């Protein structure tokens, strides 16, 4: 499973791009995509969407009207066309995969991602920590609130834990608030309520240190918190 | 769709791109001529075969039509236990050998192998699942058992008998005492044809005969009949 | 003028003819459309045609109750001016509907039937649904400039629902009555007659003649242009002579009979109704199959 | 045939000597089990429509 | 000659057992079970109706939890549902069109399916690259399979025509074990609930119960007239229920060693495709060939209900793991759910 990335650069304002993420090693046409972009040293930010078939097409309140995302999949290929490109669009874009069934993972693999740089009612995730310093062996509780209610009626919460290494790509970790992810050790748990939620890690390793993002999947416009990073 | 979430609403998308798949491989699967091969012992298969353990599948195409060639001679259970699964074939072909006129089984004394023969056409013409299938009665090695007629008469098989003994008479006798066995003789009938060397009247017969029947098929369909 | 004495006639002989073909008719429709709806789902390419034939059907049967009051009093159509030409419009707009539903069911049989081998988008069954597309749009441009050229009005006496012979503005009448026949009902009859002689044909050669089943197809075939040729040639005849002998000097002699024609050859066109029931849906066994289904469904 | 009757004896003689309870023990010990489950049948009692994961 | 006397012993040995178990019935179910309370009248409608297939459904097989299941049809389609929703998960090509079994793993990761081609194929459900793909193709028998089930995620139990069954290990796609004795077809198995033993019913109208480790037939039960078709364990482990051609059901018991009671009526002259028994062993399901399923009271051995909304004959039908629901297959090529 690889996914590569295409394009970035100097751009001066005004100007426009495509960006090309190439995937192997996996059924492509089978899995839904996603663009997300990192301001420099910023958080995560969701940008664009894109079914499986071409069917559903969703876009950022940000981007939407200057962006385009399309999908070639005889090539297996994904472009995201810019246009009218601000000096605040400058960040590192990933292409995410992502299927959807019952009992599926989405958001599962995420690509080394492109640095693209610029010449010069939504469900809002708090995470009201910004550091925690910590000593290996012993455990670890990250907290994230929400502004609604991510239980739906069909009993499921829609809260994803990411994890995110200094120098590598966000990597999955818990889905739905307590399904852990595979290949993911045991030591990672997610628990909560409506509105609260913990992970807890009960044993470091000295390998867990980086930053731990939330993120919201009951409704399209996607939201990630302001991530919590754990140093030793 | 009002309550749906958004994981629901791709399902939902990917259950619906399913049902298209399955009804475009239904669709075309649905036009296809499948035949199931029929014989006693040894008498002409891979003859028969014309590239024009378990269940052996054999695929051709004619024209432009896809043919599904099921022989089922290597299953040795119990045969109703699985004949239900082909209920529904566009035709049956049977295979006969006219030459085991005057040989008989060893294995068993007193079991010609021609009689042997007809009880399993019986069974199969006269079925609960094949009411409407169409049979095509082949009569194979009709040149081999010809020029045996010299020695042994027709007797040996069928000793209430009495006519020419030239192959002009002697096959049309088989042909006559094989199609004689159908207890449906209306809404059913056997296309029988004396097998020749020539290696293309048998794909155009065959031909004729599927052609015949699926017209027969489109008549129910479209409320004619 | 010319009086109108055989209005008698109209009293008591059209009310009883539709009120008894509505009543049988429209429970008939009802349930062939249920069964078509649930015992025969898979609804493959024959029984969208199938079904289409038979929501024009009720469609048509609809519009009758209007004209059984308007006869049953004599006059007095009391449902007011738009009413009457948006009757007299569907009910001309099912009759012609349903003349190319059969059309189309014609030339699809030929199709299945005298090339059982090189048709393969005809089983698809989304042709069904754009062949019954293209038939609505046909009748729809084709009955619209109807609606215009109907006459309601009151003679300070009754209030006269008329139809297109005994409208006024003749010589714009005749000529799209003329257009209207020879494209609406005189290609399809000349179509549907070289689709089903053909067939006949084909059945009574080839191979294996015998065959219980190649005899009821020809003797259905047979009993289906019967019943065309019956159900819709007087009618449209009958109207040609009407509108072209009110505009001559003719005297009414024969003009009382010519009206009376007219108006007995209409429930001939409202009786092939019953025969596309008794002819089209009863006859099949996939029809008597799913029947016999729910009965057994039901009693067990 | 020698082996084909002594393999059918000697199964015979395994399946022959083995220890048997009385019918009405065995009758008891079913009627017992479909008692003390009686409550946590569904289709035996139906629950209520609230609780029913295939409502419409 | 010496097997003259080897028949006569073994005439002795069926006498022997024969008299061992007339000595046991001092009582019958019926008579015991004669003061209890009915169940009443059975009412079940339909809830789900599950469409897709386009060819006649040969079995179904219920998931652990309770809400997905896989059926197979012979159209080259292996479906696995989700019933609540009524979506469909996946949809795999089998490379043999003429499937006749299902299996559905505890663990739920994998699922087993054979029939006409002599193979019993293995299919992985989660994979990394998104799609289901063939993980192992168990060969062997010499005779179409008629039934297979899971152990665990490395271990099969299946029975074929050729009179034999197997237990493989599916890591080596080896014959680990074979059981032998049946002179008919083997028509189906079921594994007791501790996964220990296992009944099998065949056509020489005899049901024998089996040692999965030690691969030796503990009991022989007889009494049909034809071919079995189906068999189900009772819940607690100590009965099970057999069905055959001759309109009949049947209730055996393994500490007793004999028959308890017989499911017949009347009007019922169609053979029987499967059976089934409720959470607590109160009702008996039983799928027949006139399109329909009865339900009896097993003790009172009285007709509850019946459940008719198939057009065809009902092949294959299975009670949840909680007992919520039932669903029901049929040649008519749809599934449906009821409680
Ligand atoms: C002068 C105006 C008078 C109008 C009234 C006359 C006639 C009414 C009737 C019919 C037009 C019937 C049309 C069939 C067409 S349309 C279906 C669709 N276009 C598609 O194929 O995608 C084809 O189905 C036949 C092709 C055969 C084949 O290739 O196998
Ligand atoms: C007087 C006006 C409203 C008449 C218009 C007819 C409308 C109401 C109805 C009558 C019968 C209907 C059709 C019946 C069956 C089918 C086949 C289905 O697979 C697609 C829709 C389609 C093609 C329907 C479209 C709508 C339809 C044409």
């Amino acid at each position: 499973v690889q996914l590569v990335e295409s394009g970035g650069g100097l751009v001066q304002p005004g100007g426009s791009r495509k960006l090309s993420c190439s995937a192997s090693g996996f059924a492509f046409s089978s899995f839904g995509m996603h663009w997300v972009r990192q301001a420099p040293e910023k958080g995560l930010e969701w940008v664009a969407y894109i079914s499986s078939g071409s069917g559903t097409i969703y876009y950022a309140d940000t981007v939407k009207g200057r962006f385009t995302i399309s999908r070639d999949d005889p090539k297996n290929t994904l472009f995201l066309q810019m246009t009218s490109l601000r000096s605040e669009d400058t960040a590192m874009y990933y292409c995410v995969r992502s299927i959807y069934y019952y009992g599926s993972s989405p958001f599962d693999f995420w690509g080394q991602g492109t640095t693209l740089t610029v010449s010069s009612s939504d469900i809002v995730m708090t995470q009201a920590t910004s550091s925690v310093p910590v000593t290996p062996g012993e455990s670890v509780s990250i907290s994230c609130r929400s502004s609604k209610s991510l239980l739906h009626s069909n009993g499921n919460t829609y809260l994803y834990w990411f994890l995110q290494r200094p120098g590598q790509s966000p990597q999955l970790l818990i889905y739905r608030m307590s399904n852990l992810a595979s290949g993911v050790p045991d030591r990672f748990s997610g628990s909560g309520s409506g509105t609260a939620f913990t992970l807890t890690i009960s044993r470091l390793e000295a390998e867990d240190v980086g930053v731990y993002y939330c993120m919201q999947h009951l409704e399209y416009p996607l939201t990630f918190g302001a991530g919590t990073k754990l140093e030793l | 769709g009002c309550t749906l979430s958004a994981e629901d609403k791709a399902a939902v998308e990917r259950s619906k791109m399913i049902d298209r798949n399955l009804r475009e491989d239904g669709e075309k699967a649905a036009r296809e001529v499948k035949l199931l091969l029929l014989g006693a012992g040894e008498s002409g298969k891979s003859t028969i075969v014309k590239q024009m353990t378990g269940i052996v599948e054999t695929h051709f195409t004619f024209k432009d039509l896809h043919f599904k060639m099921f022989d089922v001679g290597a299953q040795r259970s119990e045969r109703k236990k699985w004949i239900h699964c082909f209920e529904g074939v566009t035709a049956i072909i049977f295979c006969v050998a006219l030459s085991d006129y005057d040989l008989v089984l060893a294995e068993d004394e007193e079991m010609n192998r021609m009689h042997e023969s007809m009880k399993l056409f019986d069974s199969i013409c006269n079925n609960k699942w094949f009411t409407d299938t169409s049979i095509i009665l082949f009569l194979n090695k009709k040149d081999l058992f010809e020029e045996k007629i010299k020695k042994s008469p027709l007797t040996i098989c069928y000793p209430e008998y009495a006519g020419s003994n030239t192959y002009e008479e002697a096959a049309a006798y088989i042909q006559c005492q094989f199609e004689d066995l159908n207890k449906r003789k209306d809404t059913k009938e056997i296309y029988t044809h004396f097998t020749c060397s020539t290696d293309t009247e048998n794909i155009r017969f065959v031909f004729a005969a599927v052609k015949d029947t699926i017209l027969q098929l489109n008549l129910k369909e479209y409320n004619l009949v | 003028n010319c009086t109108d004495e055989n209005i008698p006639l109209k009293m008591h002989y059209l009310p009883v003819i539709y009120g008894i073909i509505f009543l049988v008719g429209f429970p008939g429709n009802a349930v062939v459309i249920s069964t078509y709806i649930f015992k025969m789902r898979p609804w493959k390419s024959s029984t969208i045609i199938m079904l289409n034939l038979a929501c024009t059907d009720l469609l048509y049967l609809t519009s009758l109750p209007f004209l059984i009051h308007y006869y049953a009093s004599g006059e007095n159509w009391i449902f007011g001016d738009f009413m009457c030409k948006f009757i007299r419009f569907s009910f001309h707009f099912n009759l012609y509907s349903s003349i190319l539903f059969l059309t189309c069911f014609s030339i699809f049989r030929y199709c299945v039937i005298i090339h059982p081998m090189s048709c393969f988008s005809i089983h698809k069954t989304r042709c069904a649904v754009v062949a019954c597309a293209v038939v609505w749009i046909i009748s729809l441009v084709a009955v619209i400039p109807m609606t215009f050229l109907i006459t309601s009005t009151n003679r300070t006496n009754r209030s006269a629902c008329l139809d297109l012979t005994s409208s006024d503005e003749l010589n714009t009448i005749k000529w799209y009555n003329l257009i209207l026949t020879a494209t609406t009902f005189c290609l399809p009859l000349v179509i549907v007659t070289l689709c089903y002689t053909t067939i006949i044909h084909t059945l009574t050669h080839g191979l294996q003649t015998d065959s219980c089943l190649k005899q009821k197809a020809r003797r259905l075939t047979i009993l289906l242009l019967l019943a065309f040729y019956v159900c819709f040639l007087p009618f449209h005849i009958l109207r040609v002579i009407r509108i072209e002998s009110r505009l001559l000097s003719i005297s009414c002699s024969i003009e009382n009979q010519i009206h009376e024609a007219y108006i007995v050859s209409r429930p001939l066109a409202a009786l092939n109704t019953f025969g596309n029931l008794l002819l089209y849906v009863v006859v099949s066994d996939n029809f008597q199959q799913a029947v016999c289904s729910t009965v057994r469904c039901k009693v067990s | 045939s020698i082996a084909q009757a002594r393999k059918l004896v000697e199964q015979l003689k395994m399946e022959a000597n083995i220890d048997r309870i009385k019918v009405s023990k065995a009758a008891a010990d079913l009627m017992a089990y479909c008692e003390a489950h009686a409550k946590e049948d569904p289709l035996l009692t139906p629950v209520p429509a609230s609780e029913n994961p295939f409502r419409e | 000659s010496e097997l003259d006397q080897l028949r006569q012993e073994a005439e002795q040995l069926k006498n022997q057992i024969r008299d061992a178990r007339k000595a046991c019935a001092d009582a019958t179910l019926s008579q015991i079970t004669n003061n209890i309370d009915p169940v009443g009248r059975i009412q079940m409608r339909t809830r789900r109706t599950l469409r897709g297939h386009l060819a006649k459904i040969y079995a179904m097989h219920w998931g652990t939890d309770s809400r997905l299941l896989v059926s197979a049809s012979q159209d080259g389609k292996l479906i696995i549902w989700d019933s609540y929703t009524t979506n469909k998960v996946h949809a795999i090509p089998l490379r043999s069109s003429w499937v006749m079994t299902c299996a559905y793993a505890p663990s739920g990761n994998y699922v087993a399916c054979g029939g006409l081609d002599n193979i019993c194929s293995i299919y992985n459900l989660k994979t990394r690259e998104g799609n289901v793909r063939v993980s192992r193709e168990l060969a062997g028998h010499t005779g179409y399979l008629s039934c297979c089930r899971f152990l665990d995620d490395n271990q099969i139990v299946t029975s074929s025509g050729d009179t034999t069954c197997a237990l493989w290990d599916i890591e080596t796609g080896q014959q680990t074990t074979t059981f032998t004795g049946h002179t008919g077809d083997v028509m189906s198995l079921s594994l007791a609930p501790d996964t220990r033993l296992f009944v099998s019913g065949a056509c020489d109208a005899s049901a024998k119960l089996w040692d999965v480790r030690e691969g030796m037939c503990r009991q022989t039960f007889t009494g049909h007239e034809s071919d079995i078709n189906a068999i189900c364990f009772f819940p607690n482990g100590n009965a099970f229920a057999t069905g055959s051609d001759d309109a009949t059901c049947r209730l055996f018991d393994l500490r007793a060693d004999q028959e308890l009671m017989t499911y017949s009526h009347d009007n019922i002259i169609c053979g029987i495709t499967s059976v089934s028994f409720s959470k607590s062993g109160r009702l008996l399901l039983a799928g027949y060939d006139d399109f329909n399923c009865n339900v009896w009271d097993a003790l009172k051995a009285d007709r509850a209900g019946v459940l008719a909304g198939h057009d065809n004959r009902v092949s294959c039908l299975g009670v949840t793991d909680d007992g919520m629901a039932v669903a029901t297959g049929s040649w008519d090529s749809f599934l449906k759910i009821w409680n």
